[PDB]
RNA sequence: CCCGCAGAAGAAGCACCGGCUAACUCCGUGCCAGCAGCCGCGGUAAUACGGAGGGUGCAAGCGUUAAUCGGAAUUACUGGGCGUAAAGCGCACGCAGGCGGUUUGUUAAGUCAGAUGUGAAAUCCCCGGGCUCAACCUGGGAACUGCAUCUGAUACUGGCAAG
């Protein structure tokens, strides 16, 4: 009973960046393409793409600087087992702001950097560093 | 050899003090370029900078003040 | 250790209660001695250690090591139980207070004068 | 508007009166989970219209017996 | 009686009479309605040892709040300027 | 509330000058300072980390004549104060009135400073102060009262205070027995060897 | 409208008043339509040699793009003022805002 | 110049036909004082020789750490074997706080203010290099800009 | 509180010194007498027992006991684990309950933003003020991380409808 597609795909990043494969794939949903665009904007994934109409799949490709993978510590925070909700000013700074926390806020999804300057919190998704 | 022909320095800054501690002997005298190997391009503007830093008393004239 | 399991039943730590039931955790109690004993210690040590069995005014009856060089405590005397556990002698977890009430201080002691109930000599 | 609140009717056989489940979806103070917690609210109505299977809107009113401190003002989805 | 009276919040031999709107039936230093000012009989030369709140105490005495003899003397003392 | 015992035992345990004497005699001539006092002073320390931190704390306490509860309160105040707590502790220690009297040299030792403060003999901003631990604010004028003025004690104190380093944060007036605490000193002025971070570590444990 | 570099010492006993002088210099230069390129205060750094007795003067840096006459009035202020000692002014080729 | 400091010396033993033979083991850490550390563990039949081998091995396989002026750049946990390590950058008005085993390896690095706590196993031999893990992958914003693009 | 008389004159004890833990030597005792918070000391050369000398730490207080938190991430929400250290029910179905693929529209419960009321005073913190200083007293602020109301956002979850 696959009950967390987001956790599934984040583990697709972890396994791909461990086995240094160029691309990973998973099924598609709007939360996935949104967080894929956020990773694109912050430079952890250099291409993501949506294919198919009867059964939409997502293919993402992976970044490697000196052979080792670019993303090094990615962890889901708010789970079906336990939900985390954070107000505007208690939003964390991942690795003292060096990494990022991606959050689902009330006006849309963005990183902690954009959310804290727009002055709104929300359902925090995960930490990426 | 010349340290200042490396690093691409445009001019020796007189407020850079730790480098001048290396190029001033313990008396307070300016060392010759014949020992350091500094190019005479940079030795002149260097010794000017010690004379500037000395005026601000960041560098002693002698050890008997 | 899953959050639903802990909502069903929170974390439970044992109290790990006190080593001495001197009762209501009082720092001292007074008691009437049941009998003076002299008892042998645990295996690595050998001695003839001076112990008292004392009946507290609380009602409890426990053993108390009689500290110091010699003592003049006989039957039915009333002493002060303090606490502190003696590892050579299993079963005793308490000390008497020398120099207090019927118990006399240790005779002619100079260093560690306070803990054995001796007045300061003239000097 | 007036202080009003909404909930599921659970009892049916109650004479000119009714008891309502008031679910609250609150966060756990320690272990953090938003848990389904409900309460029963002992509510007044005239000539006993509503029954089990209903969501009703209630207001705190003056006491009519013990615990009897709500009156319903509106009934919606009156179907199984 | 809603009134305005004194509470010795200072120390031994060093009083500090916090003047307060209190019900008269309460203790001097216990329950009250709300603080209004302070008096210091042992104040320093810089005259900060006495302060009130004029319009609030006017509102209370218009509401019907009585006052005690000492705070009557002190409202006579502050007057308007001196 | 003060040590009032032998001072060169303390200096001989610390191994360095604790400034507990006037200075009219050589310290090596007064006591054989190189090893600790007592029978077993001559041996090697091989001193532990807690030992060296303890020794630094004992050193600063025996320089300033402060007992443990007071100096603990000084730590609590220093950690309370903003900035580097390590030199904040020394800033509080330098604010002492007897420390001021010694720093202006009205006493040959800080014990003379303490006695002179306790014997109602310093006028501060027109107010006499009996308190030795009186914290001195900046821009404060201290003075010696007419009683004990031109006494041989303070004359010899000035004449042996002329040989010191003349601290920058005080203004001295030796003809009028007047002085000014103009600024609190900084760490750069004071002896360059107080290892305050060791005290910070020992009290942080 | 040329680039100048000013470093000036302050007598240690007037250390508390130095940001007022700094603001007053910046106010004058902005009134004369000059600008500030770097301003930083060095604290009371220890001298290599005592000057008029003393030690540990208060060092101030400034980089100013300015017409000449207002700077000239500024050195006259340094000469007239006794709370300032040992001033020095400089030409530099372009504007500079760096560290140290 | 690279700030050699001993951490802990231990006596280990070996059993033979004759009986026990004891041997001395010494742990030390060296490093200049700015982004340069290296630990050493050396054993010998005598103590001074043991420190000599340990420090000579310490002047070898040094490792580089990306610092700020005097502190770490972000929180990091360091996990090795059974030891766990947690460490934070601290304010400039704070000193450096850690266990005695971590104080040497952090002090020779050149940090002056780190909030550091050891969890679990606190043997010195694993606590050091439980600290070198974490410091080996301290990361700088310029380097992650090289990683990502900004 | 201020002034005057006389003369160092009227005023220092307590614990500790094997490691942990700062401070070590001599004598007596010799598995005795005893110490001891844990490891452990003592059976004729005891730095651990008792005495002395010396030293160390506190100080008009000093020790012991007592109690609670911490160190203890040793009930681990933050923040623990279950092959062999303690730990996967012998194995299945299974009601309640916890969670759940994917889109559209609706709602706005959770969630988030703003506003209001309130969160007594005192206590804590910070900037001040006065007791010769300090403790203490005290002005103002900050906080009181809360609750409740109302207005908004609908990304996600929850609800509903349609797939």
């Amino acid at each position: 009973s696959m009950q967390d597609p987001i956790a599934d795909m984040l583990t697709r990043i972890r396994n791909g960046q461990a086995a240094n494969k160029a691309a990973v794939t998973m099924p598609s949903s709007k939360l996935k393409v949104a967080i894929a665009n956020v990773l694109k904007e912050e430079g952890f994934i250099e291409d993501f793409k949506v294919e198919g109409d009867t059964k939409p799949e997502l293919e993402l490709t992976l970044k490697y600087f000196q052979g080792k993978a670019v993303v090094e510590s990615i962890q889901r925070v708010s789970r079906p087992g336990l939900r985390i909700y954070k107000r505007k000013d208690e939003l964390p700074k991942v690795m003292a702001g060096l990494g990022i926390a991606v959050v689902s806020t009330s006006k849309g999804v963005m990183t902690d950097r954009a959310a804290r300057q727009a002055g709104l919190g929300g359902e925090i998704i995960c930490y990426v560093a | 050899f010349c340290r200042f022909t490396a690093e691409g320095v445009q001019e020796i800054d007189y407020k850079d003090i730790a480098t001048l501690k290396n190029y001033i002997t313990e008396s307070g005298k300016i060392v010759p370029s014949r020992i350091t190997g500094t190019r005479a391009k940079y030795q002149r503007q260097l010794a000017r900078a010690i004379k500037r830093a000395r005026y601000l008393s960041l560098l002693p004239y002698t050890d008997r003040h | 250790a899953t959050v639903n399991q802990l909502v069903r039943k929170p974390r439970a730590r044992k109290v790990a209660k006190s080593n001495v039931p001197a009762l209501e955790a009082c720092p001292q109690k007074r008691g009437v001695c049941t009998r003076v004993y002299t008892t042998t210690p645990k295996k690595p040590n050998s001695a003839l250690r001076k112990v008292c069995r004392v009946r507290l005014t609380n009602g409890f009856e426990v053993t108390s090591y009689i500290g110091g060089e010699g003592h003049n405590l006989q039957e039915h005397s009333v002493i002060l139980i303090r606490g502190g556990r003696v590892k050579d002698l299993p079963g005793v977890r308490y000390h008497t207070v020398r120099g207090a009430l019927d118990c006399s201080g240790v005779k002619d002691r100079k260093q560690a004068r306070s803990k054995y109930g001796v007045k300061r000599p003239k000097a | 508007k007036i202080r009003t609140l909404q909930g599921r009717v659970v009892s049916d056989k109650m004479e000119k009166s009714i008891v309502v489940a008031i679910e609250r979806f609150v966060k756990h103070p320690i272990y953090g989970k938003f848990i389904k917690r409900t309460t029963k609210l002992h509510v007044h109505d005239e000539n006993n219209e509503c029954g089990i299977g209903d969501v009703v809107e209630i207001r705190e009113c003056r006491p009519l017996s013990k615990t009897k401190s709500w009156t319903l003002v509106r009934v919606v989805e009156k179907a199984v | 009686m809603v009134t305005i009276r004194l509470a010795r919040h200072g120390a031994k031999k060093r009083p500090f009479y916090q003047v307060v709107v209190a019900d008269s039936r309460n203790a001097r230093n216990g329950r009250f309605i709300e603080r209004v000012g302070f008096f210091n009989p042992i104040a320093s030369e810089k005259e900060e040892g006495t302060r009130l709140d004029l319009d609030r105490i006017a509102h209370w005495v218009g509401q019907g709040a009585t006052i005690s003899d000492r705070v009557a003397a002190l409202i006579k003392e502050v007057n308007k300027a001196a | 509330a003060r040590y009032l015992g032998p001072k060169l035992k303390l200096s001989r345990r610390e191994g360095t000058d604790l400034f507990l004497k006037s200075g009219v005699r050589a310290i090596d001539t007064k006591c054989k300072i190189e090893q600790a006092p007592g029978q077993h002073g001559a041996r090697k320390p091989r001193l532990s980390d807690y030992g060296v931190q303890l020794r630094e704390k004992q050193k600063v306490r025996r320089i300033y004549g402060v007992l443990e509860r007071q100096f603990r309160n000084y730590y609590k105040e220093a950690a309370r104060l903003k900035g580097n707590t390590g030199e904040n502790l020394l800033a509080l220690l330098e604010g002492r009135l007897d420390n001021v009297v010694y720093r202006m040299g009205f006493g040959a030792t800080r014990a003379e400073a303490r006695q002179l403060v306790s014997h109602k003999a310093i006028m501060v901003n027109g107010r006499v102060v009996n308190i030795a631990s009186y914290q001195v604010s900046p821009n404060d004028v201290v003075s010696i009262r007419e009683k004990a003025k031109k006494q041989s004690r303070v004359k010899a104190a000035l004449e042996l205070a002329e040989q010191r380093e003349k601290p920058t944060w005080l203004e001295v007036d030796a003809g009028k027995m007047e002085g000014t605490f103009k600024r609190k000193p900084e760490r750069s002025d004071l002896s360059a060897d107080i290892n305050e971070h060791l005290i910070v570590e020992l009290y942080s444990k | 409208m040329r680039h100048y570099e000013i470093v000036f010492m302050v007598h240690p006993d007037q250390s508390e008043q130095v940001p007022g002088m700094i603001e007053r210099y910046t106010a004058a230069i902005t009134g004369a339509e000059g600008k500030i390129h770097r301003l930083e205060d060095w604290g009371r750094r220890q001298l290599a040699y005592p000057i008029n007795k003393l030690h540990k003067a208060h060092y101030v840096l400034m980089n100013v793009e300015a017409p000449q006459e207002v700077i000239d009035e500024l050195e006259t202020t340094f000469r007239f003022n006794d709370a300032v000692i040992r001033s020095m002014v400089m030409r530099t080729k372009h504007a500079v805002t760096e560290a140290s | 110049e690279l700030q050699e400091k001993l951490i802990a010396v231990n006596r280990v033993s070996k059993t033979v036909k004759g009986g026990r033979i004891f041997s001395f083991t010494a742990l030390t850490v060296v490093g200049d004082g700015n982004g340069r550390v290296g630990f050493g563990y050396g054993k010998a039949r005598e103590v001074p020789a043991a420190i000599q081998k340990a420090m000579e091995k310490a002047r070898r396989n040094m490792i580089n750490v990306a610092l700020n002026n005097g502190t770490l750049q972000h929180p990091v946990k360091g996990v090795h074997t059974g030891s766990r390590v947690f460490m934070q950058p601290a304010s400039e008005g704070t000193g450096i706080i850690a266990g005695g085993a971590m104080r040497a390896v952090l002090e020779v690095a050149g940090v002056h203010n780190v909030l550091a706590k050891a969890y679990g196993s606190t043997n010195p031999i694993n606590v050091v290099r439980a600290t070198i893990d974490g410091l080996e992958n301290m990361n700088s914003p310029e380097m992650v800009a090289a990683k990502r693009g900004k």
